[PDB]
């Protein structure tokens, strides 16, 4: 957000794409850890619904839509 | 004729320069003239020693042309004149007056490789005045933690005394 | 060492007085030998050596001294025997074997034992150019059995570390002596020679070997000949660049003539075979020739020849021609990528340099380009340029400008994005340089445009975060890109004094911003060494043993540069750095970047406070330790700017509180400060508050709050418009023009309703 | 001592003051000597470039803080001498009054050493006021 | 225990005295303002000037190990968190261990002199051969192919690997033309590649051959050489557990 508030050079765009990919992977592994053991549902102060919504929003902003990494109507694979 | 008195800090390039004090004479009268009519009387013994070191040292920028105070065992019994410590530490014996002045100044300087074994004599035997000065310094608390030197000196003194015929 | 006959005599007498024993005198014979050698007494020195041996035989030091004495005398056999005795006694010092090999090479002995000794000495010491040349001459006088060992040693040295220019030259000469063009080409085709092709003799030998290989293979058509010709032309261009950078004029003229002859010879390659990449190659050759001609013209202008404008116009035309040269596009055929990548990099660098030089020469008026095009682009102008360059020599048909009657060139102005892309492509292969960065900063400061140093630093330096970091450590995590940009801006501001003076004192027109091949130390040698040490420490390539001294020097100078311990810098540079940091923080919307810039500005104000207190005591600022800034005590500030600096610090603290979160504190600070910037900040705060209120749903209370915020913003915008009508300095003081102000005022009025007009409370 | 202080001064502040300052304060209050380290005194002279002064600055403030720490601990004559060396008539008179106030309540006849101490302190203060600018009105 | 501060003037250690004097000179240079070189070199020259030799050589080794082109970190936490500097320091430590083994071989050669069962000869390969002849000149059981001048080729290769003389290893490989099998090219590639690039298929084949056949020979040097070449297991011990 702070980068988009200013200009978007090539290096900044590449860094933003890398950060979005890292965030998508982080949300994917978050969903994996949540589906693993139920202790995440207790140790997580944020529900999984908001996490899945943010993951879907990040995927829509990136432009991907396949089920090979972070699907549409499910979290895990 | 002017080369004897004023004598600014020595600075040589690579030509033929010969000034400062005495210009290759006797180190005793050389240091005498240096203390008399070179630096102003406001200077100190440490400043005079530093000036003489910068004079006969090779770190001035070229080639020295003065003389170094040699340890006098009889009549100037040292090794060459005008040599920096870097060229003296190989085997050339250092001065005794400079060492005494440095010890009077501060005892924080290196003493393991210094202190020549010759007690102002051409032969290394007879450790009389040397042992006296070392005992005085040890009583006044100014030496360092190194018992090996005291042990070897006591052994050599005992050997000399048992050779000449003394027990007590 | 003042030594004479009587001096050595008295030295000997003083040493005799310092010994009261015959065995002691014999032990002191290692110095008596040197004294007699200095006094020219070889027999007495040998007698003293024998006497010292008779009391302390079998010792490496005495044997080494005797061998050195014999070598200085001339007894090569005696020296070799003494060194062999010392080696069979204790081979601890390889200097004995080194001197044995040196004596063998000087005596020129063709024997298997001599070859084995030379090989052993080479395995011991792989360096030393003297012994390298000695062993090379020995193994060349030997034959193939020695050449095999020489090649093995050269390969081992190259695998251990990059070889030397003279080493490679001697290897290629030995290859050509036995006629091995294939092996020479296979050895020179490695990409590890792009940094070693800085030797004129090595490049000339490479050119000769390539020409011989082409003459021998005259019968086959492949990409190998094309890439070999490309490498030959690249080496020729490097030779011309080296001659231009050197302090010689005759060598530069000879290199320019050689480049012109090479271009005339390669002109037929376009019409020959494989014209695809050869067209781009010929374009690159034309651009490089134009660059070299402009460099030589500027060198002659600096050396003072004729009219400054009459020398700038042909140089500007050459730069425009190099810029109009077609850029390297796609390659229809492959196989010459190794010879095309460096060519494309050099072409991009030439494009960037030509664009920057044309911009700096045009300043702000763009009609000078068209004037030069209409004036000096004729045959008379080309003849004048040739007579100024080659002193009316050679012929006209030696270059493309003489081969084709060029009378009118199309007008073209370099674009900012194209220039930035060319500069990025140039830096990608240049790996960054302090002088190049300073030249770029000076050019951008003369053009009055913010230089994009961030991308350049990210390309030529490892990427580091720009958040809150330290400033008293030489670690790359502390040495940030923002601090590097601040240092570069300081260097540019210090070097701008030479560009402002000298030139204007000589004439109102002067070629500003000298190119790279003819650039001298405009900054300071201390700063140059500090930057070189910082680059070496960040690249991890320093010599083992000197890295400690380098990092200690860097840690010592960092506290003086960034003001951390006891220093004495000028207040003007500190004020400039603080103002630049505040401007960058106000321009950028990045939270972490703005916080870091504000922290740097706060630290600069805290370090300047003692300087201000010292100035208040009617005392000038002393000269800073170590020459690093061009400004001295003559550029000190007065007592009238104290209130301005205090107001700047107050508005900086207000911006700090605003970016932190203290909304009420920032509001009251901006209200107390009577600055138009403070008024605009308050207006922006009110606007963002109204926006964040409208972003949510507006039932009734939120709608009334939004209406009140809109009324307040409308009143503030009306007062801002009144202040702007009173003084039209608002658009110059704020980076936002009045168009956006009028747009937001109309938007606020429309959101409030159709009950008020413009300039309404 | 100075060689160790050169390394101790590299540490910044840690929970008030500094470890280097605490160490040098403890060392000076345990040694009680400053005629060559901080400066010699003829009778009421100024400060001299001592060993620590020839390497570090802020010597006046350092001496003032050391004397304040000594006064808070329970030192009188040495703190007075240190303030006289640092040239601070305000603090000198303040400590003089603070040390002579509790003794006024008791007897003042020559029976111990407190009377001689206060007499020599008063003499030093009056000679310092005579030779130089005194304190406030 | 340690060299505590004596009450006033007394007698301290010469090492601590020289170090304090060098620190005083460093502080004087800092006050003057000129850029100081490095206190490590001053401490090294002081230890070399002093009569002590063991601690002098220890500090020389410490200085030569710290003089590696590494970026100065800030704290041990940052040093252990950074991963690139860790592997860089590990590689530098391996290189310095090879250099220290080479120096120990040189010291053993200097102790054995020249006229004592084929003493040390100038040159890296000749010194390695002399060290091998001093250690074990007799043919070790378990020999394959031929030998170089009647010397164990496997032990020579192991000594070259332990010393780090890659040029001497190349010379040994070039000399062993018909005295070895068909792995001379693999040896040359392994020596010339600093990142150890000698074909993954060839590496897997060598590992399989070592796991199949080279697992019980009477040649510990050959076994260790083949294990290092094939990159098998993590630790392979034969006869090195003996105070070395």
């Amino acid at each position: 957000e702070e980068i988009e508030n200013d200009c978007l050079p090539a290096e900044e765009q590449e860094e933003f794409q890398e950060c979005l990919l890292k965030c998508k992977g982080f949300l994917k592994m978050i969903c994996d850890e949540y589906s693993a053991y139920p202790s995440i549902a207790t140790s997580l102060p944020v529900p999984v619904e908001t996490v899945f919504e943010m993951l879907d929003s990040v995927k829509q902003s990136l432009g991907e839509a396949m089920d090979d990494h972070s699907p549409a109507f499910m979290e895990n694979h | 004729v002017f080369c004897l008195l004023s004598g600014t800090p020595v600075w040589r390039s690579s030509d033929n320069r010969s000034i400062n004090v005495c210009s290759q004479l006797d180190w005793k009268r050389t240091l005498g003239i240096h203390l008399w009519y070179m630096l102003p009387p406001t200077a100190t013994v440490a400043q005079a020693l530093h000036m003489y070191e910068q004079a006969f040292q090779e770190q001035e920028g070229g080639e020295p042309y003065a003389c170094y105070p040699l340890p006098p065992y009889l009549e100037d019994c040292g090794f060459s004149f005008g040599d920096d410590p870097s060229a003296k530490f190989i085997s050339l014996q250092r001065d005794v007056c400079v060492h005494l002045l440095k010890l009077y100044s501060e005892r924080q300087y290196d003493l393991c490789q210094l202190l020549d074994p010759s007690s102002a004599t051409p032969d290394p035997l007879d450790y009389r005045l040397s042992w006296h000065m070392w005992m005085v310094l040890q009583a006044l608390n100014y030496t360092h933690l190194s018992g090996h030197r005291q042990g070897m000196l006591h052994a050599s003194y005992a050997a000399q005394l048992e050779n000449v015929g003394l027990w007590e | 060492m003042r030594r004479s006959k009587a001096e050595i005599q008295r030295y000997v007498e003083n040493a005799q007085n310092s010994a009261s024993s015959p065995r002691e005198k014999s032990m002191k014979g290692f110095l008596f030998a040197r004294l007699y050698y200095e006094a020219k007494e070889y027999e007495l020195a040998k007698r003293s050596v024998s006497s010292y041996i008779s009391v302390q035989e079998r010792d490496p030091k005495a044997h080494r001294f005797l061998g050195q004495l014999f070598e200085i005398e001339g007894n090569v056999e005696k020296a070799v025997g003494c060194y062999k005795r010392s080696l069979e006694l204790n081979p601890t010092q390889k200097d004995l074997t080194l001197r044995i090999a040196e004596l063998i090479c000087t005596l020129n002995i063709k024997d298997g034992r001599a070859e084995y000794w030379v090989e052993r000495a080479s395995k011991l010491f792989p360096g030393s150019p003297e012994i390298y040349r000695l062993k090379e001459q020995l193994l060349s006088s030997q034959g193939e059995a020695g050449w095999n060992q020489l090649f093995d040693l050269i390969q081992a040295e190259l695998f251990a570390r990059p070889n030397d220019v003279y080493v490679n030259l001697k290897l290629v000469d030995l290859f050509l002596s036995n006629q091995r063009l294939e092996e020479a080409v296979l050895h020179c085709l490695k990409p590890e020679r792009r940094a070693l092709r800085t030797d004129i003799e090595w490049c000339s030998c490479v050119v000769r070997v390539f020409k011989e290989y082409l003459a021998s293979k005259q019968g086959q058509k492949n990409t190998n000949m094309r890439m070999i010709t490309k490498e030959l032309l690249l080496a020729q261009c490097d030779v011309v660049f080296l001659t231009l950078s050197k302090k010689d004029v005759q060598k530069s003229k000879e290199a320019l003539e050689r480049f012109d002859q090479a271009l005339l010879s390669v002109k037929q390659s376009v019409s020959g075979t494989d014209a695809s990449d050869l067209s781009v190659t010929f374009y690159e050759m034309r651009g490089h020739y134009y660059m070299h001609a402009g460099t030589l013209l500027l060198k002659m202008a600096q050396s003072c020849e004729v009219q400054w404008k009459a020398l700038i116009e042909p140089a500007a035309l050459c730069y425009l021609l190099a810029y109009q040269v077609p850029k390297p596009k796609s390659k229809p055929v492959k196989g010459d990528d190794n010879g095309q990548g460096f060519l494309e990099e050099l072409a991009f660098d030439r494009q960037s340099k030509s664009g920057h030089l044309l911009l700096t020469l045009s300043h702000g008026k763009q009609n000078f380009i068209s004037e030069i095009i209409e004036t000096f682009a004729n045959q008379c102008g080309q003849s004048i340029l040739l007579k100024f360059l080659f002193e009316d020599n050679l012929s006209m048909q030696d270059s493309f400008m003489g081969s084709d009657d060029i009378s009118y060139v199309e007008n073209r102005v370099p674009d900012l994005s194209e220039l930035s892309q060319h500069d990025n492509g140039s830096l990608r292969i240049h790996n960054g340089d302090l002088q190049h960065l300073t030249w770029l900063g000076l050019q951008w400061h003369f053009l009055s445009t913010l230089p994009p140093l961030r991308k350049w630093l990210k390309q030529i330096f490892p990427r580091v975060p720009q958040e809150t970091s330290r400033l008293e450590s030489n670690i790359p995590e502390s040495i940030c890109l923002l601090d590097l940009e601040v240092f570069l801006l300081a260097v540019v501001q210090t070097s701008y004094l030479q560009l402002q003076d000298n030139n204007t004192t000589a004439d109102p027109n002067r070629p500003r911003c000298l190119p790279l091949p003819i650039c001298k130390q405009l900054f300071t040698d201390r700063q140059r060494s500090w930057w070189d040490a910082v680059y070496s420490l960040i690249t991890k390539k320093a010599l083992p043993g000197t890295s400690a001294k380098l990092r200690s020097v860097i840690q010592h100078d960092l506290t003086t540069l960034r003001a951390q311990e006891k220093h004495g810098l000028q207040p003007a540079v500190l004020v400039n750095w603080a103002r630049g940091l505040h401007k960058t923080g106000y321009s950028l919307n990045s939270f972490y970047d703005q916080k870091e810039y504000m922290g740097r500005c706060v630290h600069y104000w805290k370090k300047l406070l003692p300087l201000l207190d010292l100035v208040k005591q009617k005392k000038s600022i002393p000269e800073p330790v170590d020459p690093l800034f061009k400004h001295f005590h003559n550029k000190d500030i007065k007592v009238s700017e104290v209130k301005d600096l205090e107001d700047e610090a107050c508005i900086a603290f207000a911006t700090l509180d605003l970016v932190d979160g203290k909304t009420e504190d920032a509001i009251i600070a901006f209200e107390s400060v009577k600055n138009v910037v403070a008024y605009w900040n308050l207006a922006l705060i009110y606007q963002r508050k109204a926006e964040e209120i409208e972003n949510d749903c507006l039932p009734a209370e939120e709608q009334e709050e939004f209406q009140e915020c809109l009324l307040k913003c409308k009143g503030f915008l009306k007062m801002i418009c009144d202040e702007y009508s009173a003084y039209p300095s608002i658009a110059t003081s704020l980076p936002v023009p009045v168009e956006t102000v009028f747009e937001m005022l109309d938007s606020v009025k429309q959101s409030l309703g159709e009950a008020m007009d413009d300039h309404s409370p | 001592a100075l060689q160790y202080f050169y390394f101790l001064r590299n540490e910044k502040d840690n929970q008030g003051e500094s470890m280097f300052l605490r160490c040098v304060s403890e060392l000076v209050i345990e040694s009680r000597e400053f005629d060559m380290l901080l400066g010699k005194l003829e009778k009421d002279g100024s400060r001299k470039p001592g060993a620590i002064d020839k390497f570090t600055r802020d010597t006046k403030t350092i001496i003032n803080k050391v004397a304040s720490v000594a006064e808070n601990k329970g030192l009188f004559e040495e703190a007075a001498k240190l303030y006289d060396l640092a040239k601070n008539p305000d603090k000198v008179l303040e400590l003089t009054n603070k040390l002579l106030s509790p003794v006024v309540s008791q007897i003042s006849a020559p029976q111990s050493n407190r009377e001689r101490l206060k007499n020599m302190a008063l003499a030093i203060a009056e000679r310092y006021k005579s030779q130089g600018v005194s304190a406030e009105k | 225990i340690s060299e505590s501060g004596a009450p006033g003037r007394s007698s301290l250690d010469n090492v601590e005295m020289a170090y304090a004097r060098q620190m005083y000179m460093y502080n004087e240079k800092v006050v003057s303002g000129h850029l100081q070189p490095s206190l490590v070199d001053l401490c090294t020259e002081a230890a070399e000037r002093l009569d002590d030799k063991n601690v002098s050589d220890l500090w020389v080794m410490v200085k030569q190990m710290t003089d590696v082109p590494l970026i100065p970190a800030s704290d041990t936490l940052k040093s252990r968190c950074s991963g690139q500097m860790q592997m860089a320091f590990v590689r530098q430590a391996l290189n310095y261990l090879e250099q220290s083994y080479k120096n120990y071989t040189l010291i053993s050669v200097f102790a054995n002199l020249q006229q004592a069962q084929l003493g040390g000869v100038p040159g890296t390969y000749n010194l390695v051969r002399s060290f091998l002849n001093i250690r074990l000149p007799t043919p070790i059981p378990g020999l394959q192919d031929g030998e170089i001048e009647g010397y164990p080729v496997w032990a020579l290769i192991y000594y070259c690997m332990r010393c780090g003389d890659l040029m001497a290893a190349q010379q040994v490989v070039n000399r062993a033309q018909h005295q070895l099998g068909d792995f001379k090219n693999c040896f040359q590639e392994y020596i010339h590649n600093k990142d150890r690039r000698l074909s993954p298929t060839t590496e897997n084949k060598l590992r399989l051959h070592y796991r199949r056949a080279v697992r019980a020979s009477t040649d510990p040097y050959k076994r260790a050489v083949y294990c290092i070449i094939g990159r098998c297991d993590v630790s392979d011990n034969h006869s090195e557990v003996a105070d070395k």
